[PDB]
């Protein structure tokens, strides 16, 4: 029996069959509702477009994100997301396949209660599992120990794990990730005269962010280079055919990851979050975490983030020992890859959560079972 | 009188409603509602099981 791995992230749901390398179904988690009036009677005008249909027809759709800041706020939208990812994308019965799921650190318990009750009452499964995203990312990195900076669409959380023991007190969370970068990119594009106010325009600005933005290695030198010469300006074609050109906004937008005072947050950058996570660990195991800085999440896809990250930690940490950044090319799907690693294990048959365990112990055995 | 506890067993399997169960000694205090509902003169509404 093939299991299913389905990371229900804040940004994009990534699902597929276990024992595989790549997720078959990657699609954004939006629920699109029409805001205008229908006049054309017939042809299946369905009232709530989900996923890729909501992405394609997005010019008449108010888009809602069910997962906001790593928390499932809207639940009926999340049920529609789960219905689309099981029935339309994978096209598999839930009652004959195990389904691995993922979760953010320091989550509310009633969130886990509700996800367990949906995964055992509505979408009945033989077995399922909830894991921390950083733990699965460390598993797909092939190492039992290390510190994981996972930066999704709403949450950038730092989790150090030593020998499979995820340290709970040293985990911290910073609410600054990709959607905040998209909103800041909407704000700073109005200096060039481009207005993006609708939720349909958020996907266009997000595509601009995905395609053109990059992490500066030194911010002040990139200010000097951008103000001096217009060599780093890059042009983008909008879906209506218009072409914009952006300059310093390719690297002022990810610099919010290192300077949260741009959007007005008193907390420092992700480097200081990583370093303050490191001092919360034991002094014996800090050496291993320095050489094992693993990243995951698509907010780490900018092609200057590793060298800048190593520079920031090496500035922060003492230079007596070694600093190393673990940045695999497939760290976007490393949550899914670690789930596929964990699902097809011979030991993992005895850590499954059965329906009999659900019936005996409510939707509450996930607290005492999982970390 | 344990009127609410006298529940017949059903033959099928049911979705489990989630709540937090109170202790029996706490619910059976003299000024609790649950002792006043435990009286046989209380209006027992029979649900259609
Ligand atoms: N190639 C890319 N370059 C820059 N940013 C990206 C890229 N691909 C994805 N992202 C951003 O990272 C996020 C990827 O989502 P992911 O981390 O897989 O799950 P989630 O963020 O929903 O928990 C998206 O919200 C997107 O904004
Ligand atoms: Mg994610």
């Amino acid at each position: 029996t093939t299991a299913l791995v389905c990371d229900n992230g804040s940004g994009l749901v990534k699902a597929g069959f276990a024992g595989d390398d790549a997720p078959r179904a990657v699609f954004p988690s939006i629920v699109g509702r029409p805001r205008h009036q229908g006049v054309m009677v017939g042809m299946g005008q369905k009232d709530s477009y989900v996923g890729d249909e909501a992405q394609s027809k997005r010019g008449i759709l108010t888009l809602k994100y069910p997962i906001e800041h790593g928390i499932i706020t809207n639940w009926d939208d999340m049920e529609k997301i789960w219905h689309h990812t099981f029935y339309n994308e994978l096209r598999v019965a839930p009652e004959e396949h195990p389904t691995l799921l993922t979760e953010a650190p320091l989550n509310p318990k009633a969130n886990r209660e509700k996800m367990t009750q949906i995964m055992f009452e509505t979408f009945n499964v033989p077995a399922m599992y909830v894991a921390i995203q950083a733990v699965l990312s460390l598993y797909a990195s092939g190492r039992t120990t290390g510190i994981v900076l996972d930066s999704g669409d709403g949450v950038t959380h730092n989790v150090p794990i030593y020998e499979g023991y995820a340290l709970p007190h040293a985990i911290m969370r910073l609410d600054l990730a990709g959607r905040d970068l998209t909103d800041y990119l909407m704000k700073i594009l109005t200096e060039r005269g481009y207005s993006f106010v609708t939720t349909a325009e958020r996907e266009i600005v997000r595509d601009i962010k995905e395609k053109l933005c990059y992490v500066a290695l030194d911010f002040e030198n990139e200010m000097a280079t951008a103000a001096s010469s217009s060599s780093l300006e890059k042009s983008y074609e909008l879906p209506d055919g218009q072409v914009i050109t952006i300059g310093n906004e390719r690297f002022r937008c990810p610099e919010t990851l290192f300077q949260p005072s741009f959007i007005g947050m008193e907390s420092a950058g992700i480097h200081e979050t990583t370093y303050n996570s490191i001092m919360k660990c034991d002094i014996d195991i800090r050496k291993d975490l320095y050489a094992n800085n693993v990243m995951s999440g698509g907010t780490t896809m900018y092609p200057g983030i590793a060298d800048r990250m190593q520079k920031e930690i090496t500035a922060l940490a003492p230079s007596t020992m070694k600093i190393k950044i673990i940045a695999p090319p497939e760290r976007k799907y490393s949550v899914w890859i670690g789930g596929s690693i964990l699902a097809s294990l011979s030991t993992f048959q005895q850590m499954w959560i059965t329906k009999q365990e659900y019936d005996e112990a409510g939707p509450s055995i996930v607290h005492r079972k999982c970390f | 009188v344990p009127s609410h506890r006298r529940v017949n067993p059903p033959t099928l399997r049911m979705k489990k409603l989630n709540w937090q169960k109170l202790p029996s000694n706490v619910a059976r205090e003299h000024n609790s509602m649950w002792a006043s509902l435990s009286s046989p003169d209380a209006e027992a509404v029979e649900p259609d099981f």
